[PDB]
């Protein structure tokens, strides 16, 4: 295909800006322990993905020797291409209808009161998979009553009844990534537009939903288009945001542009909190899902409201 | 898996 081939020069180039040092303040929280190996044998034994292990995320000791992990539903190739996340390119395996009664298994056996789930893009299926990321909420909550459910979505490609089928399965957070600034998207998601992903965000708030979204930062924005970015996300409906640091998966993914400091994390979360978003969390190993549940209940108790 | 690689 011409667009892989369009990506392979990119990436091509990409691996002429050397690997980067990493600033002393990115450090890994934790070591392999029992719990972990107990969640990656569930995760195996129940024939399942996570996405902390696909995307290569370095908080994974941390969050599951606290037993929180991220389902990634779909199987563990993409249809799309982004060029910060090292999950594989690839054409997915058939749809796998069984998969969301094991998720919604493993949540009950792991004992959670707040579950996480993403999954890959499947433009491989006619409804791009808006059925199984619906099916997967609907099980959860059959399963588990009192779980509450995050569901980080694709776009599908924003289509409104694709779009509807998702939300009617009511997950108690609808999170939808916008990742990056308008001047510079096209370069990281290609398969995604900006204000298309926006329109998920506000299309997630009209159906009644509690939405969240995300920013990679280090990727080429300057701050302040940071700060038009989270604008741009509350005036959209966005009620809770998480301000995050890149990492270069490798040589083959986008340079890394900066290291946001510490501090300038505080200082963005302080102005997300002045535009008025229910629910923020800010730092350079801060993730979408990363201590979710617990950023949700303070949203839920939030004068913002959400 | 392949963990990306954080301050050496
Ligand atoms: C699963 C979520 O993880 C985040 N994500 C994926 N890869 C990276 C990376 N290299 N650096 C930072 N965040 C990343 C995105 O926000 C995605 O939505
Ligand atoms: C696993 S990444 C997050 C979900 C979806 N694949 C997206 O990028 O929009
Ligand atoms: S759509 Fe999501 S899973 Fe697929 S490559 Fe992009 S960030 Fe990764
Ligand atoms: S933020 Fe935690 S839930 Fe996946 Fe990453 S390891
Ligand atoms: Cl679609």
């Amino acid at each position: 295909a011409a667009e892989g081939r369009r990506l392979l020069r990119l990436e091509v180039r990409n691996a002429q800006t050397p690997i980067e040092r990493k600033p002393p303040w990115i450090k890994t929280r934790a070591r392999i322990g029992p719990e972990y190996t107990e969640l990656k044998n569930l995760v195996r034994r129940e024939g399942l993905h996570t996405v902390c292990e696909e995307a290569g995320c370095p908080n994974i000791f941390e969050c599951w020797e606290d037993r929180e992990a991220t389902f990634l539903i779909g199987g563990d190739q993409c249809t799309r291409r982004c060029d910060f996340c090292q999950i594989d390119t690839g054409k997915p395996a058939e749809l796998d209808r069984d998969e969301p009664r094991r998720v919604a298994d493993s949540v009950r056996t792991m004992g959670l009161r707040y579950a996480t789930v993403t999954g890959v893009a499947r433009d491989d299926l006619p409804d791009g998979g808006a059925w199984l990321y619906a099916a997967t909420v609907r099980a959860i909550k059959e399963l588990n009553p009192s779980t509450g459910v995050e569901l980080l979505i694709p776009d599908f490609n924003g289509e409104p009844t694709r779009l509807a089928e998702v939300f009617e399965s009511g997950p108690e957070v609808l999170a939808h990534n916008v990742e990056t600034v308008p001047r510079i998207f096209k370069r990281i998601r290609p398969a995604f537009t900006y204000r298309r992903s926006l329109g998920v965000l506000t299309a997630a708030r009209d159906a009644g939903l509690v939405t969240k979204s995300n920013l990679i930062l280090g990727l080429g924005e300057t701050s302040d288009e940071v700060r038009t970015a989270l604008g741009d996300l509350r005036d959209a409906g966005c009620d809770i945001v998480t301000i995050t640091q890149y990492l270069r998966p490798s040589a083959r993914h986008h340079p890394v542009e900066r290291w946001v400091k510490p501090e300038e994390f505080v200082q963005f979360a302080r102005f997300a909190e002045g535009l008025g978003f229910a629910g923020v969390l800010a730092g350079p190993l801060v993730r979408s899902s990363y201590r979710a549940g617990r950023l949700y209940e303070q949203a839920r108790n939030s004068r913002a409201l959400a | 898996e392949s963990t990306x690689s954080v301050s050496d």
